[PDB]
């Protein structure tokens, strides 16, 4: 905070901060465009809206606002995280106290203000050419700005599908590469060369006619595969091949296609990319999942609600992740009650404090 | 980050009256003349005594457009979107000051000045200062505080200056007979932004001082230029006619002209 | 006086009413996608 | 696309003159015998058989280009390469009422793909059946000095053969006809669906 | 409902629709005509008459009309909708309650008709140059139109078929 003023004068307070230009198109890109960036997302963001929360509060986020539910809420808030790095939630208090509206806002559209000691003063929702300036020189501060980790910038977040950007492109372009190849490729399955008695000599139009009724009725399809061909002189058939058949960029789209799923964090098993067999059996690679990018994900991001909305309320609350009854995690509650309920040695209600019962 | 140059943002918006229009004008109703009641006779007949004839001033609300070719470091959308929209909020600020008729709004000086005095309806009223070049040579600042006190004391409750950069430095420059400078004394004050007790805005779009220039206008533009206007920004982001250049097309649509003529007084520096 | 009072007017644009049958009603349509559609008739019959 | 010319040389713009000097002058025989009305039929041999190689034009004769289909959205290189000035882009209908246009395209010469290259996307559309067409002046200049020489000496090179041996008689010059003609041959690598 | 009487005026009301002309050539090409799309069907028709419903109404079911059985009926109704997507069943009732005849009609001769509020009012059996015209106008609405679903299409199935086609 001592050193927050001199950071702000350098960037220029008062001023809109941007950040990363292309952020709205890796969104068309690599979103909108592959599948693998589209499932990695929306398979992250449809997780984290599942896990219950712990706290009043939870009456503001079970109910935000018209049209946009507590599990689409997450849904739109993580997915700007893990699309641009930010996450930005307004808060419309009519009332004083908890206030009943939550919107998520698109962060493409919003900038920073560094202000005068370095932490911000303004954000500025920018559609067309219309700004808002919203107003952080308050005490309830209208809007929770989530950060996702970035060792250089000291604004916003790194947004891991841009650390995935090269990836992206060649996913895009080898999976259209076999697209225009399909579009754009003349393959014959032959050619009946005709020399002539010079080394050129064209065929008249009686003779063509003739050549393509012989060729369109008695060899071409299937059901003429193969008639024996009697060649004059001068006509001759060179058979034409394929010689890259399959596989046009199929191991680098192949690779490509996992490291994108790395950048994100899904394991290859759940995407359903194919690779070799890393995890096992999907106890595993969905408890990986819901303990290496989706509840520290989660644990982060409710954390900042249980800061922000506890400055609407007088008494500060704690939100976290339950880390009970979600499914994904049943291997390592199997594994924590047969440990303790095999312990014979240590009595009843010494181990109900354990498993977390409330003791009888 | 692309730097840009710096323009003057001062637009005279803030002053005037800004009204959210949807339709395709904006009428402003103004009565031109008083009821010109009369003290009754004891024995009179006592009828018709007047009506004010009032008058419909129309707001056209035209339009602006500018239209630029797009043709990694620093990502155009972002900065090409905060550059329009300053020139939009710089060339719509010359045409409240000195826009004329032509599909554009008319600013108050294009409004046919009368001398005060001899002030009607249709018109804006100025005062002389004296000599043609610059204020008068004997006592300046006497064209500035008549100026102030040539208005009404109705408007005068919130009126402001319009001025640009180089004629409030011609009013800095003024000084007394031993050269102490009557606005902002010593070279350590700065702009003190109360001229006379009310506020200034520096509009570079004001002419300077000339022969016949009327570089400082005073009033309540609350009541005398309404500004009318829709909120919105066109955004076209246009992925065709060129594929080379994005050629993207923003517009805003604004309008007006002076509401009110009483409210706004001008200072010619003639005789 | 006669600018503060302004006409009102109608609820929706309406038009000069034109007739509907248009012989669509009577002969045969076919949801078609083509460039081109082709009948299959019999000028004449089979000698019996 | 019938690509008729207009009119055709008048003869008179052609060096008959400087090509008698061309086939014996500073050597030779005398000026000799030459029917001279036989050497302007060499030349016109010549330079249709370079304007076919070349897909140039050389003596800047009119042209009328009447095509059906546009072949792309807005593009339409013109064939013969060394352009200036389209004479008229008038549109004929099925009826034919020809409707000229007078704007919405720019031609934009160059002698490697002279274009049509309309404003913004919209080139003009065709009536169906009303064949479009454009009358354009495709050529380098009105007289032969305005040539490139190097290209008018493949002329002089190939109709000097014509003249020298009348059947197809047999017969590797540095550069020959075939060397001075490839710089002004188009160099083309599509074979494409654009 | 309050849309649809505007999707049956652009259709024409009254008039037959019949959506896909080749239905009836992917029957002889891709079920008649190769063993895996014939098995396929085969396979899944035969499974589905296997299987016992839950309720009276299942005496017709189990005794439809003559010369078709329990199981030999929905191999025909499950063996329409597979191959084009639709299914029909013709009641015919000489009694007013619980109809004792049973009849699938096949669905490359059935058309039909959208009707005012785009709800069918017509199915047409169409035979050589002879219709039918069975009506929807009343309230036991004598066949039950059984559609596969399609997102496209307004009044027929989608018949997987031709997604393999």
């Amino acid at each position: 905070s001592v050193t927050g003023r001199i950071v702000a004068m350098a960037s220029g307070a008062g001023r809109p901060v941007w950040g990363p230009r292309d952020t709205v198109s890796l969104m068309r890109t690599g979103f909108a465009g592959n599948p693998v960036g589209f499932r990695s997302v929306k398979l992250i963001a449809e997780a984290t809206a599942a896990v219950p929360l712990i706290c009043p509060v939870l009456d503001l986020l079970r109910r935000p606002n018209a049209g946009q539910g507590r599990a689409e809420l997450f849904e739109a808030l993580i997915g700007q995280i893990l699309l641009s790095g930010n996450g930005y939630l307004e808060a419309v208090c009519p009332e004083p106290g908890v206030p009943r509206e939550l919107h998520v806002l698109r962060s493409d559209r919003m900038a920073v203000v560094p202000g005068a000691d370095g932490w911000p003063v303004g954000y500025d929702y920018t559609v067309g050419g219309r700004k808002h300036r919203f107003d952080m020189t308050g005490h309830p501060d209208p809007i929770c700005h989530i950060k996702s980790f970035h060792p250089t910038d000291d604004h916003y977040g790194l947004s891991p599908m841009q650390a995935a950007a090269v990836a992206l492109d060649v996913h895009n372009a080898a999976s259209a590469w076999s697209k225009a190849l399909l579009d754009n490729a003349a393959r014959p399955s032959g050619a009946i060369i005709y020399k002539g008695a010079d080394g050129q000599g064209v065929l008249a139009p009686e003779q063509y006619e003739r050549l393509i009724f012989e060729m369109e009725t008695h060899h071409q399809g299937a059901r003429n595969a193969g008639r024996p061909m009697l060649l004059e002189g001068g006509l001759d058939w060179k058979p034409m091949g394929f010689s890259p058949s399959d596989m046009e960029f199929h191991e680098t789209k192949a690779a490509a296609a996992r490291e994108i799923a790395l950048a994100f964090g899904v394991p290859p098993m759940l995407i359903g990319i194919p690779g070799d067999a890393t995890y096992a059996n999907y106890a595993e690679a969905n408890r990986a999942f819901y303990r290496l990018t989706v509840l520290p994900l989660l644990t982060r991001v409710s954390a900042a609600l249980a800061w922000w909305l506890s400055g609407y309320l007088g008494a500060q609350i704690e939100l976290k992740p339950d880390l009970d009854q979600v499914p994904a995690l049943a291997v390592e509650r199997d594994q924590l009650w047969a440990r303790i309920g095999a312990a014979g040695f240590l009595s009843n209600s010494e181990k109900r404090v354990l498993l977390g019962l409330p003791p009888t | 980050t692309i730097r840009g140059v710096l323009r003057s943002t001062a637009s005279l918006r803030q002053i005037a009256s800004v009204v959210n229009v949807e339709a395709t004008s904006f009428d402003v109703l103004v009565d031109k003349t008083d009821m010109g009641s009369g003290w009754a006779s004891e024995t009179a007949a006592l009828s018709e005594t007047a009506t004010p004839q009032i008058d419909r001033i129309t707001i056209p609300l035209h339009e602006l457009a500018a239209m630029p070719k797009a043709s990694s470091a620093f990502d155009i959308e972002t900065w090409l979107a905060n550059r329009i929209a300053d020139k939009f909020a710089r060339a719509e600020a010359a045409a409240f000051i000195s826009g004329d008729g032509v599909d554009k709004p008319t600013g108050f000086l294009t409004k046919t000045k009368v001398a005060n005095g001899a002030w009607a309806w249709g018109s804006l009223g100025y005062v002389a200062t004296g000599a043609a070049g610059d204020f008068a040579a004997v006592n300046a600042s006497d064209a500035v505080v008549d100026l102030v006190y040539a208005l009404g004391a109705e408007y005068r409750a919130n009126a402001s200056f319009v001025m640009n950069s180089k004629t409030a430095g011609a009013v800095r420059k003024m000084k007394d007979a031993d050269g102490r400078f009557l606005w902002a004394d010593s070279l350590a004050a700065g702009e003190p932004a109360r001229l006379m007790g009310y506020p200034v805005l520096i509009a570079e779009d004001m002419p300077d001082i000339a022969a016949n220039a009327y570089a400082i206008a005073f009033g309540d533009f609350g009541n005398g230029y309404t500004i009318a206007e829709r909120p919105d920004l066109r955004v076209l982001r246009d992925p065709f006619s060129a594929k080379p250049h994005v050629l993207f097309y923003a517009s805003k649509r604004v309008g007006g002209d002076v509401s009110d003529f009483a409210a706004i007084k001008l200072l010619k520096f003639a005789a | 006086g006669g600018y503060l009072v302004d006409p009102q007017t109608s609820e929706t644009i309406r038009g000069v009413l034109r007739s509907t049958a248009s012989l669509r009603q009577i002969a045969s349509v076919v949801n078609v996608e083509a460039t081109s559609f082709d009948v299959l008739v019999d000028k004449t019959d089979m000698g019996s | 696309m019938m690509l008729n010319e207009v009119t055709a040389v008048p003869g008179t713009a052609l060096p008959v003159a400087e090509f008698r000097d061309h086939l014996r002058l500073g050597t030779g025989f005398a000026d000799l015998g030459a029917e001279d009305a036989a050497l302007l039929s060499y030349l016109r041999a010549a330079i249709a058989a370079i304007e076919g190689r070349t897909a140039k034009a050389l003596i800047s004769r009119g042209f009328r280009l009447a095509l059906t289909a546009w072949r792309w959205g807005d593009m339409q290189t013109l064939p013969i390469a060394p352009v200036a000035t389209v004479t008229a882009l008038r549109l004929v209908d099925a009826a034919g009422v020809e409707t000229p246009v007078a704007a919405g395209w720019r031609l934009v010469p160059d002698m490697a793909r002279p274009r049509i290259e309309a404003l913004g996307a919209m080139l003009p559309m065709i009536p169906t059946g009303g064949r479009v067409e454009i009358d354009f002046t495709a050529g380098f200049g009105a007289s032969w000095s305005a040539l490139p020489v190097d290209l008018a000496q493949a002329v002089f090179l190939l109709a000097a053969q014509y003249y020298e041996l009348r059947h197809d008689g047999a017969a590797a010059m540095p550069f020959g006809v075939m060397a001075l003609i490839e710089r002004w041959r188009t160099v083309r690598v599509l074979g494409g669906r654009p």
